[PDB]
């Protein structure tokens, strides 16, 4: 029931091959066991059985970045928890409330970000990303020469 | 520790070991980010879609702590959506898979009759 | 490298949300670890990371029927091995060589098929299917009243 | 028992236990039907596609007997396709994933230099 089955119908198989196949497909439908009784598909002319479940995907950018870095470390941090709960929540406003952004980003680069060391962790990068989006002039004055990886990312991301 | 988390950890199902793939690790990170940013409500159709194809949020046979964390905010939202609906059959269809999951979770955590979602 | 990644570009997210997201996406590209360096997709206006591998599917009718019956029994049979290697091979001819079909199907209902008992196994059904496609008049005379499941399948399969 | 099957079972990799899912059971049944019906050659692009996304035929980390059974008929076919090509680079692209698999399998089973596929 997340399965689609179809008949051999077209395909230039010979008529007798279509019959053998379609008798087998019809018999799978009849002898199917209720919990695996597939749905039939009529705009496929080719015979197959296929799982229609969604493939692996992520819609959250933090999760995407952590996945591609295999970096699941530091999610319990105050650093990360502030990133998520104090900064990233602000990004869902239609218009940014600038006075609050100003202190929260200030605070971010006071307590949590000082560095752009590296090796840069996903947690560091997610914090930097959120602060940059909210207050990049504070970033410019904070780190006027950025790690080149971060620099190349920003150069790409900044144009619409 | 909230009342629901405390209840969950009182059950041995909370003790079932599971070694996450990196895919499951990402699914857990994704719902943490949705939770802590306060965006569960705009992501209900995404939750409903995940639960169409997965019994639990992080692609597991057993509820995990992600399920309890999300159910904690999701139950009140869905209950309100249902209580206020002028066509509860359609609402039920729209959120069919979240409602299956809610039913299980509110029974597992023995949610009180005032706080639970009266089901059909 | 069986992964597609895309930017938040459209979406009516606010401009600052697109930026936060797209900085994160750009940073995943830069900090990706060679063995997981995804390909970018430009006709998706929505941000995601997704596995592009094919989903579970079967193209062989015998395998489809066995899967939907959870019946993997008897593949070592002479019954099944004759079905596969003596009958099913003939179905790939552009035109059927009728004299050979005649004896091989005769033999099939001599040695291997007698019954349409049941419970009918996938092996039985796959043998019946192949013989029917090749020589259904021999079947009509062999079993003039078919199990109703098989009967319903045949009724569907016989029309183009 | 063919020479290749006999060789395979002389290696301990043939002894690695694996409990097939019903999906993997179907994949094995599907290639058995393709083999015994004599249709490997028309199903080469299908084999190539399976092997794009799977290291081995039945979605395993280790070669199984299905791999050895199919490699037995597939090696001669692909070798002939390559030996006769007027543009071997294109042939290599068209059958790229089968060639990766062949390379592994002909090394594992220590196929003789006359019978193996001279690789690039």
């Amino acid at each position: 029931m997340s399965f689609l089955i179809s008949f051999d119908k077209s395909k230039k198989h010979p008529a007798h091959l279509q019959l053998a196949n379609n008798l087998k497909i019809a018999l799978a439908l009849e002898y199917a066991s209720k919990n695996l009784k597939p749905e039939v598909d009529n705009d496929n002319a080719a015979m197959e059985l296929r799982n229609t479940k969604e493939p692996f995907l992520l819609f959250d950018a933090n999760a995407i970045l952590r996945y591609v870095m295999d970096d699941f470390e530091g999610q319990t941090s105050d650093k990360y928890q502030f990133a998520l709960a104090s900064l990233q929540n602000l990004l869902y406003h239609k218009e940014l409330p600038q006075q609050h952004v100003e202190v929260l980003t200030n605070k971010a680069i006071e307590n949590y970000l000082v560095e752009l060391k590296e090796p840069l962790t996903t947690t560091d990068l997610i914090l930097f990303a959120n602060v940059y989006a909210l207050n990049s002039s504070l970033v410019h004055s904070k780190f006027p020469e950025l790690p080149s990886k971060v620099h190349n990312a920003v150069a790409l991301a900044k144009k619409h | 520790m909230s009342d629901l988390v405390t209840k969950f950890e009182s059950l041995i199902i909370s003790k079932y070991p599971v070694s996450f793939t990196k895919e499951q690790s990402a699914q857990a990170a994704q719902w943490e980010s949705v939770l802590k940013s306060g965006q569960i409500q705009p992501h209900l159709d995404q939750l409903n879609l995940v639960l169409r194809d997965n019994t639990f949020i992080v692609s597991t046979l057993y509820p995990t702590s992600t399920d309890v964390h999300v159910f904690e905010v999701a139950l009140p939202l869905i209950k309100d959506l249902v209580a206020s609906s002028k066509d509860v059959k359609s609402t039920y269809t729209t959120y069919r898979h979240i409602l299956r999951w809610i039913d299980y979770m509110q029974n597992l955590l023995e949610v009180s009759s005032t706080d639970k979602l009266e089901i059909n």
